[PDB]
C-alpha cells in the first residue's frame, strides 16, 4: 500500500537505466510509474527497426536516434513528479557513486561485469536483466550487508486481550481467533490501547512465550498498576540481513531462486545456454543469426566447451548440458518479445524498489525465465532462416523468432478485450506492439462502463490528467490506436453483464475469435466465462491482487472452464448482519459498516423526507414518520426555524456525538443491566462478553476532534451553507468552548420535560411540533444528498465514518480499526501495483501467442501464478476436462445437447420422446432458466394438459415475451430419474 | 499408516503444522487449512513444488516427505 | 443454477409437508419464489395462519433465502413490513450445506418461542419484558384484525 | 416500439413505453403496478442514474434499454 516511512525514501532514490531497448523501456516505465524522484537513461545507439517491436516508447518516426533521448519525452510525460534526465556520457565511477540502484538491460558480459564490481565495491546495487528470445535472466546484487525493514507482506498481528494477570511470568489471555494460532514464541510485541497499565503503552517492545492451549506471556507486571480491559497487542516485524555475492564470483557458482529440483536443473542449463550466448557474441563480435544452424552448433559446442570448473563441485549435475534446450535458445535467441519484455521489466521494477524502499525480500541473484513452450511444437515446422530475414517492418523483432506467417496469423485475428482498466491498458499495450489485429482483415473490441477516476488514473500509463470524466474504453482504444496506426479498435460503452445479452448477441460473439477478460470482480468474470464456454471461444483472464498475480487461459475442449469461487461471488454483494449494529459489534468491521450505514440512513433517507415525500402526498399519519424525523432533526439541533446561525460551529455536533455514543450505551444498560439479563435471571454465564459503558468526549484527543470536524464540515455540505474546514481555526474555536454541555444538559434530550419519555408519552404536542418542524424543511431549502467519494477529499466521508467506527468501537472495547481492514473493504480500494499488471500482462501475452499458434495439446498452455514479494513464480500445465459420467451419458464440461426443432416446431411430449429415445435419459425437471416446462411430480391431468403444446410457444406463455428476433437455440436445463443430487447435465440447446 | 508432519504456508507470510496421512485425500487437507484459517474452501487452492494439487487425488501421488511446504494460492479478485 | 435446487427442494417437500406448513406452491413462471402457509402452534398465534413468500436470490444457496412475512403479525422480532431475522438467513451463520427444511424449523420455533435476543421491535421486546400480559392481549388483538383464517 | 422492462425480482413484465410520452408518467404507473416503493431503487439505462432533474434526451434512451434497478436501504 502507500506507506509514508517507505515512500520518502522512494521519491529521494535516483536510478541508472542503461540499455534502454524494450526491456530497459518496460522497467524505467513500471519505475516512473510507482513515482521514483529521478531516473537517468543512458543508451546513446541508433534506434534499429528491430527494437520497435517490443519498445513503446519509440515510434517509426524515432528511428535513427538514440534511444534513451528519444525515450526520454514519454518518460517524463507519463509522471510530472518524476524528473527523468537522459546521461550522454560513458558510465564512470563517480557517476555510479551517486546513484543508488542501477540496471544493466540486455548489455554485454563484459560491461556487466565492469558496472558490477564498480557498483559492490561502493554498496551500489546492482541489476542486470536481459532477454534473449524466449528465455530471460535476472541478477540481483545488493552488496555484502543489505537490511530489509521488513521481510514480509503483511500487516502486523493485532488481536484482541481478554485479561491479563502478574507474576513472574505475567500470562495474558485473549481472546480467541486465529491470531492466536499465527502468535508465536520468540515473536516481538507492542501494545498501545488497555484499559489501566497506564505506563505500559508507549513502552518498549518485548518478546513474548507460547504456553499451551493458547497461553502467552508479556513478562513481569507485577510493579505495574491494575488492568482493567485490553484493547490489542499489536507484532512486531524483525529486520533481516542478506549477504549478495558480487557479479564475478556469482557467474561461476549461481544461486537460482526456484521451487523445486527439476526447475533448478533447468535454470542452469539455461545459465550455460546465456553464458555461451555471450562467448559466441565476445568470440565473433555479432549474434547469432535468426534460426540459423551453424551459428546454434557453435553456440552448443561453446556450451559443450565451457569448462567442468565452470560450475560447483559441491553438487554435479545429473546429466551433461542438453545439447536439444541449448540449441533451441540459441536459434531463437535473435529478437526480443514484447510478453517476455514486460514480465522481465515487471520482476525487476519491483526488485529495485526492494532496493529503494528496503521492503519485502529481494532476489536470491538469480531468476531464469523459460517461455520456450511458445514456439510451435515439434510435429509442426519450424521457422526457416528465410523467414525470420528482416523486411524492414516494425514487427521485425518478433518476426526473428516466430516468422512471418505467425506474423500474419496474429494479423488476421480479430478478438475482444473486456474491461479496460489497469490490466486492460497493459494487455492493450501487449497487443498493439505484437500486432494482434494490425491489419484490414483483423480488429479489436474494448468494453468498458466506468468513466476514469483520478485515484485510478494514478497508476495507470495509457489514461493523462486531462481524461479525467471521459470513459475508459474510447481512451484506451485511442492510446491503442496512437501505439500502432495499423490496429482498428472499436470502444464499447455497454457494459456485458446478464441485462444486455440482446446487444452482445449470436453476431456479435460470431464475429470474434477470443476473449480476454480482465475484470475486478468475480461475478463480472464468471459471467463472462460462462458466455465464452457457451460460444466456445478462448479466454484470457487475469487477477492480481497487491504484489500477487495470476494468468490463466481456458481453451475450449482442452482445458478445463473457469469455475470462480461462488463463496466469493456470493460475498460480492452481501449484506451485512443487524445483530452488531443492534446491540454486540463483536469486531471493528462490524461498527465500520454500523457507523457506514447509519450515516447512510441519516443523510441519504433524510433529503427525501425532507421535501418529496412529506410535500407530496404523505403526512405524519404514515407507518413511522415521527422516528425518522426524530434520527435526524433533533440530533442535528432543536432547530425547528430556519437557521440564521453559521451552519459551521460545535453547538450542534456535541449534541449527536453524545447522542451517538453516551445516550445510546446509557439507554442500553436502562434496557437492561450490562451485567444482568432480566429474562434469564440466572444464565449460564451472566453478561459474556458484554460489557459496554457511557464514553466522555475528550477535547484534547484527536480522535473525538476529528469527528466533530468531519461531521460539522458534512453537515454544512449538505445544508448548503458554505462550510469552512476546521482545522486552522474552528478547531481552535471547538476547543475554546471547554464545557458547552453543562448547561444544556437536560433540555437537549426530547422537548422540555421528558427525563425519559417512557413508552410514547410524546402526545400530541411533540407530533404538532414534528408537523411544524417537516412544514418548515418543505418550504425550507431542499438537502442534497452526498454520496461516498473517496476521490473528493472535502466532502469528509471515509474520515467521518473511521471516525464513528473507532469511537463506538473504543466504546464497546473492540479494538481500534486498522488500515487493514479499511484496504480489505471494497471501498476505499488502492490501484494495483504496475509491477505486477505488467507481469500478469505479459503472462497473458505468452498465452494469446500459444493460442494463435493454432490447435495446441493441453500440455502447450500453461496457467501462471506469481508473488513478486516473495520472488515465487510459478507456471505449471492446467488439468484436462472433468469428466463426469451418469449411466451410458458421459459429457464434459464443454459439450451441450443439441436438438433441432425441425420445420414444424416439435411438441414437448415430442421433446421428451426424442431425448429417451437419442440419448437413453428420461427428463424428470425441465427448466427454461427459471420457468418450468414439465415435471415428473406435476399431477396427470396438468401434464397432459401441459404436453400438446409448442415447445416455443409454451415458453412464450410461461414468459410472456416474444422469442427474440434471430436467436438461433434456446437454451433448457434438465434433471433425470434418479441422478446425483448435486449432478450437473449439459444445457439443452433447442433450435428455433 | 504413520502420520505425517506437514506445514502449510499461509499467504501473509506465515505457516502451520498440520498432520496428516498418505491415504488422506487432498480436499481433506484442504478442509484443515481452510478450518484454521478461516478462509472458504473454493476460496484458496493450494500447490506444493510448483505444480497445483488435485482434490480428488490423494497425498500419495504429490510425494509429500515429512517436514514439506505446501504453499496456499489465493484467487485473485482485483482487475 | 439455483432454479434446479430449488425446483427439486419444493418436489422433495411437497411429499411430506411439515405441520405446521400447508398448501406450499410456487409459480411455474418464477419458481425462485415460494407461497405457504404458516401454522404455529403456541398461543394466539395458533388461532389463524400467516401468508409468507420465500425468495431465492439466483447464487443461492450461497446467499441465504430472503423470508418475508406477507401478512401482518405481532412479533418481538418481525417488523410491520414483514422481514425476519432468524440466526440461520445471518450471513455468519449461513451455510451452503443447509436445506431450506432446517429453515423452515427455525422459523416455525421462532414464531412459536418469541425471541428477545436480538429485537427488530424494541419497543415490543420492551413491553414483553415489562408487562407480558399487556403484550399477549396485544398479539391477540393484531391477530384478530390482520390474521387470516386457519385452514383444516 | 418494444422496450425490454425487467423488475430486480426476476419477472420482465415489458410495458408499453415510447419517447413520445415522459418517462415519469410511465415509471410511476410501474411502481403503482409492481407495489413496492420508488425511493427503495432507481430506475437506470445502461448504469447511468436517473435524477428527477435529469433530462432523458442528453444520455439517448436506447431501444430495448436496459433498465434495472438496485436495491438500497435498510427496512430492518
Ligand atoms: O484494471 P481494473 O482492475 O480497474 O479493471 C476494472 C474494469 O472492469 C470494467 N468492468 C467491470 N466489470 C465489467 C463487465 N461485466 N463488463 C465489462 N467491463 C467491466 C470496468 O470498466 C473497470 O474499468
Amino acid at each position: 500500500v502507500l506507506g509514508s516511512p517507505a515512500m520518502q525514501r522512494i521519491q529521494g532514490a535516483r536510478v541508472l537505466v542503461s540499455g534502454l531497448q524494450g526491456l530497459g523501456a518496460e522497467v524505467a516505465k513500471n519505475l516512473v510509474l510507482m513515482g521514483v524522484g529521478s531516473l537517468t537513461l543512458h543508451d546513446p545507439h541508433p534506434t534499429c527497426w528491430s527494437d520497435l517491436a517490443a519498445q513503446f516508447l519509440l515510434s517509426e518516426q524515432d528511428l535513427e536516434r538514440s534511444r534513451a533521448e528519444a525515450s526520454q519525452e514519454l518518460l517524463a510525460q507519463l509522471n510530472r513528479a518524476v524528473q527523468v534526465v537522459v546521461h550522454t556520457g560513458d558510465i564512470t565511477e563517480d557517476l555510479l557513486l551517486d546513484f543508488q540502484v542501477v540496471v544493466l538491460t540486455a548489455a554485454k558480459l563484459e560491461e556487466q561485469l565492469k558496472v558490477g564490481t564498480l557498483c559492490h565495491k561502493h554498496g551500489v546495487c546492482f541489476l542486470a536483466a536481459d532477454t534473449r528470445g524466449l528465455v530471460g535472466q535476472l541478477f540481483c546484487d545488493f552488496g555484502e550487508d543489505f537490511t530489509v525493514q521488513d521481510p514480509t507482506e503483511a500487516e502486523p498481528l493485532t488481536a484482541a486481550i481478554q485479561h491479563i494477570s502478574q507474576g513472574s511470568p505475567g500470562i495474558l489471555t485473549l481472546r480467541k481467533g486465529a491470531n492466536t494460532h499465527y502468535f508465536r514464541d520468540g515473536d516481538l510485541v507492542t501494545f498501545s490501547g488497555i484499559e489501566g497499565m497506564v505506563e505500559l503503552n508507549d513502552c518498549d517492545p518485548r518478546s513474548i512465550h507460547v504456553r499451551e492451549d493458547g497461553s502467552l506471556e508479556i513478562g513481569d507486571t507485577t510493579t505495574f498498576s491494575r488492568y482493567l480491559r485490553g484493547g490489542a497487542i499489536t507484532e512486531v516485524k524483525r529486520p533481516k540481513t542478506v549477504r549478495h555475492k558480487s557479479l564475478d564470483t556469482a557467474l561461476l557458482q549461481p544461486h537460482v531462486v526456484a521451487q523445486s529440483s527439476q526447475e533448478v536443473h533447468h535454470a542452469h542449463c539455461l545459465h550455460q545456454a546465456f553464458c555461451a550466448l555471450h562467448k559466441f557474441q565476445h568470440l565473433h563480435g555479432r549474434p547469432p543469426q535468426p534460426w540459423d544452424p551453424v551459428d546454434a552448433e557453435t553456440v552448443v559446442g561453446l556450451a559443450r566447451d565451457l569448462e567442468p570448473l565452470k560450475r560447483t563441485e559441491e553438487e554435479p549435475l545429473e546429466e551433461p548440458l542438453d545439447e536439444a534446450l541449448v540449441r533451441t535458445v540459441a536459434l531463437s535467441s535473435a529478437g526480443v518479445l514484447s510478453p517476455m519484455v514486460a514480465m522481465l521489466g515487471a520482476v525487476a521494477a519491483q526488485e529495485v524498489l526492494k532496493a529503494i524502499s528496503r521492503k519485502f525480500m529481494p532476489l536470491d541473484q538469480w531468476l531464469y525465465f523459460d517461455a520456450l513452450d511458445c514456439l510451435p511444437e515439434d510435429g509442426e515446422l519450424l521457422p526457416s532462416p528465410e523467414d525470420c530475414a528482416l523486411r524492414g517492418s516494425r514487427y521485425d523483432g518478433q518476426i526473428a523468432v516466430f516468422g512471418a506467417g505467425f506474423q500474419e496469423k496474429l494479423r488476421r485475428q480479430h478478438y475482444l478485450l473486456v474491461g479496460a482498466g489497469a490490466i486492460g491498458c497493459e494487455l492493450l499495450k501487449v497487443f498493439a506492439l505484437v500486432g494482434l489485429g494490425a491489419g484490414n482483415s483483423g480488429g479489436l473490441t474494448v468494453v468498458d462502463m466506468d468513466h476514469i477516476e483520478r485515484s485510478n488514473l494514478s497508476r495507470q500509463f495509457l489514461f493523462r490528467s486531462q481524461d479525467v470524466g471521459r470513459p475508459k474504453a474510447e481512451v484506451a482504444a485511442a492510446a491503442a490506436r496512437g501505439l500502432n496506426p495499423d490496429l482498428q479498435v472499436i470502444p464499447l460503452t455497454y457494459p456485458l453483464d446478464p441485462t444486455t445479452e440482446h446487444i452482445y448477441g449470436d453476431n456479435f460473439f460470431s464475429r470474434v475469435d477470443g476473449v480476454a477478460a480482465a475484470l475486478d470482480s468475480f461475478q463480472a468474470r464468471r459471467y463472462v466465462a460462462a458466455r465464452c464456454t457457451h460460444y466456445l471461444k478462448p479466454l484470457l483472464e487475469a487477477g492480481t491482487s497487491g504484489t500477487w498475480g495470476s494468468a490463466t487461459v481456458f481453451m475450449p475442449h482442452v482445458t478445463e472452464a473457469y469455475r470462480a469461487p461462488a463463496s466469493a461471488a456470493a460475498s460480492e454483494d452481501a449484506p451485512y448482519p443487524v445483530c452488531t449494529v443492534r446491540y454486540f459489534p463483536s469486531t471493528a468491521e462490524h461498527t465500520l459498516q454500523w457507523a457506514r450505514h447509519e450515516f447512510e440512513e441519516l443523510f441519504r433517507l433524510s433529503a427525501e423526507t425532507i421535501n418529496h415525500h412529506q410535500q407530496a402526498h404523505t403526512s405524519l399519519a404514515d407507518m413511522d414518520e415521527p422516528q425518522t424525523l426524530t434520527l435526524l432533526k433533533p440530533v442535528l439541533g432543536v432547530l425547528r426555524v430556519r437557521p440564521q446561525n453559521w451552519q459551521d460551529c460545535v453547538a450542534w455536533a456535541l449534541g449527536h456525538w453524545k447522542l451517538c455514543f453516551h445516550y445510546g450505551i446509557k439507554q442500553l444498560l436502562r434496557h437492561f443491566p450490562p451485567n444482568k439479563v432480566l429474562e434469564d435471571g440466572t444464565p449460564f454465564w451472566s453478561g459474556p462478553k458484554q460489557c459496554p459503558q457511557p464514553l466522555e468526549f475528550d477535547t484534547n484527543q484527536d480522535t473525538h476532534l476529528l469527528y466533530v470536524l468531519a461531521a460539522a464540515n458534512l453537515y454544512a455540505q449538505m445544508h448548503g451553507l458554505p462550510g469552512s474546514q476546521d482545522w486552522t481555526a474552528l478547531r481552535e474555536l471547538l476547543k475554546l468552548l471547554p464545557q458547552p454541555d453543562p448547561q444544556q444538559m437536560a433540555p437537549i434530550f426530547a422537548s422540555n420535560l421528558e427525563l425519559a419519555s417512557a413508552s410514547a408519552e410524546f402526545g400530541p404536542e411533540q407530533q404538532k411540533e414534528l408537523n411544524k418542524a417537516l412544514e418548515v424543511w418543505s418550504v425550507g431549502p431542499p438537502l442534497k444528498p452526498l454520496m461516498f467519494e473517496k476521490d473528493d477529499d472535502s466532502n469528509f466521508h471515509v474520515d467521518f465514518v473511521v471516525a464513528a467506527a473507532s469511537l463506538r468501537c473504543q466504546n464497546y472495547g473492540i479494538p481500534p480499526v486498522n488500515r487493514a481492514q479499511s484496504k480489505r473493504i471494497v471501498g476505499q480500494i488502492i490501484p494495483a501495483i504496475a509491477t505486477t499488471t505488467a507481469a500478469v500482462a505479459g503472462l497473458l501475452g505468452l498465452e494469446l501467442y500459444k493460442v494463435v499458434s493454432g490447435p495446441r495439446p493441453r500440455s502447450a498452455f500453461r496457467h501462471s501464478y506469481l508473488h513478486l514479494a516473495e520472488n515465487y513464480l510459478i507456471r505449471y500445465m492446467p488439468f484436462a476436462p472433468a469428466i463426469q459420467t451418469f449411466h451410458h451419458l458421459k459429457w464434459t464440461s464443454w459439450d451441450r445437447l443439441k436438438v433441432p426443432a425441425g420445420q414444424p416446431e416439435r411438441t414437448l411430449e415430442s421433446l421428451l420422446a426424442h431425448l429417451q429415445e437419442q440419448h437413453g435419459l428420461r427428463v424428470r425437471i425441465l427448466l427454461h432458466g427459471s420457468a418450468l416446462l414439465y415435471a415428473a411430480g406435476w399431477s396427470p391431468e396438468k401434464q397432459a394438459q401441459h404436453l400438446p403444446l409448442r415447445v416455443t410457444e409454451l415458453v412464450q406463455q410461461l414468459t410472456g415475451q416474444a422469442p427474440a428476433p434471430g436467436q438461433r437455440v434456446l437454451v433448457l436445463e434438465l434433471s433425470c430419474e434418479g441422478d446425483d443430487e448435486d449432478t450437473a447435465f449439459p444445457p439443452l440447446h433447442y433450435e428455433l | 499408516d504413520e502420520p505425517l508432519s506437514i506445514l502449510v504456508r499461509n499467504n501473509k507470510g506465515r505457516s502451520s503444522t498440520y498432520e496428516v496421512r498418505l491415504t488422506q485425500t487432498v480436499a481433506h487437507l484442504k478442509q484443515q487449512v481452510s478450518g484454521l484459517e478461516g478462509v472458504q474452501d473454493d476460496l484458496f487452492w493450494l500447490t506444493f513444488e510448483g505444480k497445483p494439487l488435485e482434490d480428488q487425488l490423494p497425498l500419495g501421488e504429490y510425494g509429500l516427505k515429512p517436514l514439506s511446504t505446501v504453499f496456499m494460492n489465493l484467487r485473485l479478485r482485483g482487475g | 443454477m439455483a432454479s434446479m435446487r430449488v425446483v427439486k427442494e419444493l418436489e422433495d417437500l411437497q411429499k411430506k409437508p411439515p405441520p405446521y406448513l400447508r398448501n406450499l406452491s410456487s409459480d411455474d413462471a418464477n419458481v425462485l419464489v415460494w407461497h405457504a402457509l404458516l401454522l404455529p402452534d403456541q398461543p394466539p398465534y395458533h388461532l389463524k395462519a400467516f401468508n409468507l413468500r420465500i425468495s431465492f436470490p439466483p447464487e443461492y444457496p450461497f446467499k441465504p433465502p430472503m423470508i418475508k412475512f406477507t401478512t401482518k403479525i405481532y412479533h418481538p422480532n418481525v417488523d410491520e413490513n414483514g422481514q425476519i431475522c432468524l440466526p440461520i438467513i445471518s450471513s455468519e451463520n449461513w451455510k451452503p450445506s443447509t436445506k431450506t427444511s432446517q429453515v423452515l424449523e427455525a422459523l416455525n420455533v421462532l414464531v412459536n418461542r418469541p425471541n428477545i435476543r436480538e429485537p427488530k421491535r424494541m419497543d415490543l421486546a420492551d413491553l414483553l419484558t415489562q408487562n407480558p400480559e399487556l403484550f399477549r392481549k396485544n398479539a391477540e388483538e393484531f391477530t384478530l384484525r390482520f390474521g387470516v383464517d386457519r385452514p383444516s
